[PDB]
RNA sequence: UGCGAAAGCAGUUGAAGACAAGUCUUGUCGUUCGUUAAAAUGGCCUCG
């Protein structure tokens, strides 16, 4: 469903995955997962930094008169 | 000078009023006791001077609030000994929240001193290559961290 | 790249709705949004509404996998921030309170998907030992 | 009188200095006697620069008389005493305080003048030398400073301790002119 | 950087100033030595007035007043009054004269000259060539 | 430590205790990650100011 | 017309509208329009052409007296 | 060291000594501070207020 | 300013009166009604 506030969800994602343990997890499906969270982490990152964006004489020159 | 030992073991009333001198002070004590915030953030980075000690007065200046008056008469003559230990102390765990303050005010004083002068900008292409470097390793930390997590 | 520069140009005149599809088009490029923002923004009044719009859309989809409307938001800030707070209208400054907000929670989710990501590598890891 | 803004009274008690609105203007009167009655507009004591600053420099925050009548001390929020001939008007700035002056005393003698502040610190002018002596790290900032005995035995300040916003805590702090140390708080 | 104030009859010391921080280069007094203007390496104009009449009955100098409005050494000072004049012209290492009042040192306004006048011409130009 | 936990991560399950005995790991990683939140405010304040100067 | 600190221009074929620090002189000495402060100090003011007007401008260690900052 | 009356007030009773030291002592004596009382009251003068590069010593 | 957790979520600034400056236009307030609502060169003792 996941793969198809948010990080509530997530933490209770990562709650799950410990709870399945590392033996019952399966690889074809840990890689669909992989990717996504990949993902995510791109965008966190990304929101992150414009997060923070909206937070934060010559000797001669020439030039013409105003008469 | 016969009697300089007597010490009035024979008296009735014996008075002490004599208070010892305080323990040496150094140069960045005396100076922040004078209220000389610029000459005190200048003996926080001279040679042979402790790691620890120069994060004290770096963090004594911030509790008193003189952290861009310590900074405002500064060119990047004296502006490169401060980046120089920035550089080196935002690697430290200790020192990298206090170098993340110092480093933010002086870029927001000397963004236009920054454009016209070439050493400060290659002072930051470093500095922000290190913080890059930093981020990883932070990032690395978490993911060692929910490793841990799981095995618990 | 040009004819949509013109296009964007002429809508900002215009007042147009469809800015913000000149803004999602595939033809900018990362050194042209520069170009624009130098060249073309010269009035306050086309880099509110450019802002107004890319911050509306990114506050409805943060998670919009298309990197393209924060790009134009992050080159916006930082060539044009003194101009941007120049701006004193009161919406301006609302949309700018919702944007952060929507960007904010995004920064409190990082730390949890840096978890799940390093159980995720030890599980692909511990996988790969076993079938060696 | 009328539309008082600020008063003090001399260490004998014998003098009565206050500021009216009548922009405002300084006057000195004997109380037991006719023998002193003057009166003049604060504009003339307050420098050309001051008019040309923002309001703290104009703004009066104490004031002290001379038992003799001869000096009247003023305090501004700037920081800045000036101590003025009453005789012809005559003005010398004494210029120590960052903040606001809280409190200004005359020795009795007149040759000494007591200042506090902000800092919590207590100068006392020398007015012959404009030297000055500090008893610095008070409880807190000096709201009044008088000197007490026919040979100034002891100094009576009045502490604040600005830190409790929640109330006004005053300490009476009495300290003993020789040696500068708290004989009664 | 002291003044001090010296009895002649008797040459001995009357009273003692410790006012500036470093050398006091130059003194001057107006015509009825009621102000006397000391300024030097500090860069700071210090006046001593005995302008009150309790003051000359006592002969007791007082420590008036100080300015800041040299961004060098003061060299050279000067005073001049006259029925029309009252001037206290100063000049040092910073290459310009500043001119101040006597009588209103203190709250009077003051005039920086400018550094070069060109009364007299060091440059000119050909429009030939 | 990255390795140790995904060697022997199967060994290490089968603990009695583990925060204890690894208490001074824990911590010592909870410290870095502190880090993070603030590296990146100080990131986006020098990469601003970097893009500024280097496109002028 | 230049002086230390202006430089100005006056025609002298049309007539304007009707509409301290120095001895105020009571004794003897003895016995259309263009007008700009923006240049200033001046060395020397003269035209090169016609339409070519040069103007030359003016481009040591000091006892230090601090400027308190809060 | 040396004892001091006041001149006005004849109850008034010190005693002044000073030696190759930047301070001196005064001990009142007054009431019956110089036989029934259990303690001393001593009092320290060192503060020259601003003079102090001419005085270099209390002893004379 | 209100609630709240520290995160934040909602909202707020007006009517006069007097004076100073320019020369009719602006500022200020040791003054009122209502609304939950920077900068006078000026740095902290002695007791060795």
């Amino acid at each position: 469903f996941i793969t198809s506030q948010s990080t509530q969800l997530f933490q209770l994602l990562s709650l799950v995955l410990d709870s399945i343990g590392l033996f019952s997890l399966e690889g074809a499906l840990l890689e669909n997962l992989t990717l996504y969270i990949d993902k995510q982490v791109e965008i966190a990152e990304r929101n992150t930094e414009l997060w923070n964006l909206i937070d934060t004489l010559p000797t001669y020159t020439m030039e013409y008169l105003d008469i | 000078m016969r009697g300089s030992e007597y010490q009035g073991d024979q008296e009735h009333i014996i008075h002490n009023d004599k208070v010892r001198s305080q323990r040496r002070m150094r140069a960045f004590e005396r100076n922040i006791n004078q209220f000389k915030w610029s000459e005190a953030l200048d003996n926080a980075f001279v040679p042979g001077m402790a790691k620890e000690l120069t994060l004290t007065v770096l963090q004594e200046l911030r509790k008193r609030g003189k952290v861009r008056v310590a900074l405002y008469g500064r060119d990047e003559s004296t502006l490169e000994p401060l980046l120089n230990w920035c550089l080196k102390g935002i690697e430290d765990v200790r020192s990298a929240s206090i170098v993340a303050d110092w480093v933010a005010v002086v870029l927001e004083l000397y963004g236009n001193t920054l454009e016209s002068s070439p050493v400060l900008q290659e002072l930051m292409i470093d500095l922000k290559t290190k913080v890059r470097h930093e981020i990883h390793k932070s990032k690395e930390a978490q993911r060692i961290e929910g490793m841990l997590q799981l095995l618990t | 790249q040009v004819e949509i520069a013109n296009i964007l140009s002429s809508h900002l005149e215009a007042n147009s709705t469809e800015i913000l599809d000149d803004l999602m088009s595939g033809s900018w490029t990362e050194p042209e949004i520069k170009k624009f923002i130098l060249t073309k923004i010269n009035t306050v009044d086309h880099l509110s509404k450019i802002f107004l719009t890319i911050s509306k859309s990114i506050t409805q989809n943060p998670w919009n996998e298309e990197n393209l409307l924060p790009l134009w938001l992050k080159w916006l800030l930082t060539l044009k921030s003194g101009e941007l707070n120049s701006i004193k209208d009161k919406h301006t400054k609302k949309n700018c309170k919702h944007l952060k907000s929507a960007l904010r929670s995004s920064e409190e989710i990082l730390p949890v998907l840096l978890g799940i990501q390093g159980r995720l590598e030890m599980l692909r890891r511990q996988a790969k030992l076993r079938e060696d | 009188w009328h539309n008082v803004i600020l008063s003090n009274i001399s260490s004998n008690g014998k003098l009565l200095a206050h500021m009216c609105k009548d922009h405002k203007s300084i006057s000195v009167v004997s109380l037991f006697d006719d023998s002193v009655n003057l009166s003049f507009p604060l504009g003339s004591i307050l420098s050309s620069q001051t008019q040309s600053l923002s309001y703290n420099t104009r703004y009066v925050s104490s004031m002290a008389i001379d038992n003799m009548g001869q000096q009247l001390a003023v305090g501004f929020a700037s920081g800045v005493i000036s101590i003025v001939s009453l005789a012809d008007l005559q003005i010398r700035l004494l210029k120590w305080h960052i903040d606001s002056v809280l409190s200004l005393s005359f020795s009795h003698d007149g040759s000494y003048l007591l200042s506090g502040g902000w800092e919590k610190v207590m100068s006392l002018w020398q007015l012959e030398t404009n030297s000055q002596q500090f008893l610095p790290r008070l409880n807190g900032i000096i709201i009044d400073c008088q000197v007490l005995g026919p040979q100034g035995n002891y100094y009576s300040l009045i502490l604040q301790m600005t830190e409790n916003n929640s109330n006004s805590d005053y300490q009476f702090l009495l300290l003993n002119a020789s040696d500068l140390t708290s004989k009664l708080s | 950087g002291s003044i001090k104030f010296w009895d002649f009859q008797f040459a001995t010391l009357n009273q003692s100033f410790k006012a500036h921080d470093a050398d006091v280069l130059c003194l001057t007094t107006d015509t009825d030595n009621n102000y006397v203007f000391s300024a030097g390496v500090d860069r700071k104009i210090f006046q001593f007035s005995q302008n009150t009449n309790k003051s000359q009955k006592n002969n007791r100098w007082v420590n008036s007043s100080n300015r800041l409005l040299h961004g060098n050494d003061i060299r050279a000072i000067c005073a001049y009054q006259s029925k029309g004049a009252d001037f206290l012209v100063s000049g040092g290492v910073e290459k310009t004269l500043v001119i101040n009042s006597l009588t209103s040192f203190s709250n009077g306004n003051y005039r920086k000259m400018p550094t070069v006048e060109p009364y007299s011409k060091n440059v000119l130009v050909n429009k030939e060539q | 430590v990255k390795w140790c936990l995904i060697i022997h991560g199967g060994y290490l399950v089968s603990i009695p205790n583990l925060m204890s005995t690894l208490s001074s790991l824990h911590s010592t990683l909870k410290r870095r990650s502190d880090l993070l939140p603030r590296l990146l405010a100080l990131d986006a304040r020098l990469d601003c100011t970097i893009n500024k100067f280097k496109t002028l | 017309f230049w002086g230390a600190t202006w430089i100005s221009r006056i025609d002298f074929d049309v007539d304007f509208p009707i509409n301290g620090l120095t001895i105020t002189d009571e004794s003897n000495f003895m016995n259309h329009f263009f007008f700009t402060d923006k240049y200033k100090p001046l060395l020397f003011v003269d035209l090169i052409s016609s339409n070519e007007l040069a103007i030359i401008e003016r481009n040591q260690k000091a006892f230090i007296q601090p400027k308190l900052v809060f | 060291c040396t004892f001091y009356t006041s001149l006005s007030n004849q109850n008034q009773q010190n005693i002044f000594t000073a030696g190759r030291r930047r301070y001196m002592h005064s001990w009142d004596l007054s009431l019956e501070n110089l036989t029934h009382s259990q303690t001393a009251k001593i009092e320290k003068f060192s503060r020259l207020y601003g003079h102090e590069s001419t005085q270099r010593s209390f002893e004379n």
